[PDB]
């Protein structure tokens, strides 16, 4: 179906890992699978 | 009041005791009221004002559609104010800083200025060479930078292959994070409203 | 049945467009603030080399002034650092899976990602509140 | 949009300090000129933005040492998955669900609180 929102989220976590001077937030390096479920349950 | 003007006293010459009943049986009554159908071609009829009805709920969906369409244009080619205008800030937070800062040498000297500058001094201080010196930069930056090169020359072969992968099955793991997401949005906002409900608490 | 989600579709479409709108304009005029704010920190730019000027026809020598050139020195040098760190940071994240960026899984392992930080955060900013009860 | 909000609440608060650290700035120079005096300002700000970096630096270093801890692994990191996915998820939807608890833990707390003092 035609879908929007996750092209919003992915696009709002993509835009997320990009810079840039905003003194303060810097992008952040993303994990995944093995070491995310740890991450989860730490 | 109207409704009840029409329905009762019947219709086309259709009994008054069904009429009744479909009434009775009437599954949604506002949104709803019993109209009498006349054998085939009023079947006829009905699906010729379905279909008069589906063009034109097609198009309200198109026009909702459109609608949509301007604001996501607006709003994503928007981005482009908002971080523009954020780089701005910064760069006047810096020229309002170095204008603010030599506010401070020329009308102060004057050479009276220590006190509360030397304090100032000491955090400077430490801050500055901490850095530097030495341990920092040298050692940490580039094994970081020496080293990612290594693995992106290594990472590129192992991959070489494997052997596509998986990725296709991607498609939906989208759909189900959609859902995750609504949920933690709710959660997040319910607790910043719990600390609201918190300052108050500064009771 | 559909005509309902029609309904609540218009809705909120034009509530979304209130919306825009009003976002809209508010970008203009923190744009003007932007345009204003800077024509003015100078003419800020007479005031200032009017004292330059003035400073000079004095005696001589100007001083402790090279330490705020080293602060603003020092507090920009960072600056500098965090977008290399920034540079650094993408650099790794580019470095990991080939034949198809631009598939889905790499979607939903950024989405995920953007999930479970957002959890942490609820969890102790709530963890905070939670924490915070005990002096009441 | 709703997105979009947030980042203007941002470029709103951000522009609000700095029309103003502008402001303690011009006009208190301006002063100078008839003759007044501004100025431990920025002794406050300036002292203020050290306050504000020292943290900053901090949060390099911690950034830092993540990175290699990372790229540790990256180095052991080299190998199929399908159920992980789904391991993932019925794991977020127990994480969800805890931290939920933790929120209407609190929430209920402020509550309770709210409710002594009337």
């Amino acid at each position: 179906m035609d879908t929007e929102g996750f092209g919003e989220l992915l696009q709002q976590a993509e835009q997320l890992a990009a810079e840039t001077e905003g003194i303060s937030e810097l992008p952040h390096v993303e994990r995944n699978l093995q070491e995310i479920q740890q991450a989860g349950e730490r | 009041a109207q409704i009840k003007q029409l329905l009762q006293n019947p219709p086309a010459g259709v009994d008054p005791i069904i009429w009744e009943q479909a009434k009775v049986d009437n599954p949604d009554s506002e949104k709803l009221i019993p109209v009498p159908m006349v054998g085939f071609k009023e079947l006829l009829r009905r699906l010729k004002v379905q279909d008069q009805m589906t063009k034109q709920h097609q198009t309200r969906l198109d026009i909702i559609s459109e609608d949509i369409s301007e604001l996501q244009k607006n709003q994503t080619t928007s981005v482009a104010k908002i971080a523009q205008y954020k780089r701005k800030l910064m760069d006047l937070s810096h020229r309002t800083l170095q204008v603010l800062i030599k506010q401070e040498i020329q009308r102060k000297s004057g050479y009276a200025i220590q006190a509360d500058e030397e304090q100032l001094r000491v955090q400077l201080d430490t801050i500055q060479g901490e850095l530097n010196a030495p341990t920092q930069f040298k050692g940490r930056l580039n094994e970081l930078m020496s080293q990612i090169r290594m693995q992106n020359h290594f990472g590129a072969v192992r991959s070489e292959e494997r052997y596509y992968i998986d990725a296709d099955l991607l498609r939906e793991i989208k759909q189900h994070l959609k859902q995750q997401q609504e949920g933690l949005s709710h959660l997040i906002s319910i607790i910043k409203d719990d600390l609201e409900d918190i300052k108050l608490v500064e009771h | 049945e559909n005509g309902e989600k029609i309904t609540s579709l218009h809705r909120e479409v034009e509530k979304v467009k209130l919306d825009q709108k009003r976002l809209d304009q508010e970008l203009d005029f923190i744009l003007s603030q932007q345009k204003e704010l800077e024509d003015l920190l100078s003419p800020l730019e007479e005031l200032v080399k009017e004292q330059s000027g003035t400073i000079y026809l004095q005696h001589a020598d100007e001083e402790r002034e090279k330490t705020y050139k080293l602060a603003e020195n020092i507090d920009a040098q960072l600056k500098r650092m965090a977008q290399d760190l920034k540079d650094i940071i993408e650099h790794l994240n580019t470095s990991g899976a080939p034949a198809d960026t631009s598939d889905p899984l790499q979607q939903i392992c950024k989405i995920l990602n953007a999930h479970m930080d957002s959890l942490q955060w609820i969890d102790q900013n709530s963890a905070l509140l939670q924490r915070k009860v005990e002096e009441v | 949009i709703q997105r979009n909000t947030l980042n203007i609440d941002k470029l709103k608060i951000e522009t609000a300090q700095e029309l103003k650290n502008a402001e303690i700035a011009l006009r208190t120079q301006k002063t100078p000129p008839g003759l007044q005096h501004e100025y431990a300002a920025p002794a406050d700000y300036f002292r203020i933005l050290v306050q504000q970096f020292e943290v900053q630096l901090q949060q390099y270093r911690q950034q830092i040492e993540e990175l290699e801890n990372h790229l540790a692994t990256q180095a052991n990191n080299s190998h199929i998955t399908p159920q992980d996915l789904s391991m993932a998820m019925q794991k977020i939807y127990q994480t969800f669900v805890a931290l939920a608890a933790q929120l209407q833990s609190i929430h209920e707390n402020v509550k309770v609180l709210k409710e002594q003092y009337l």
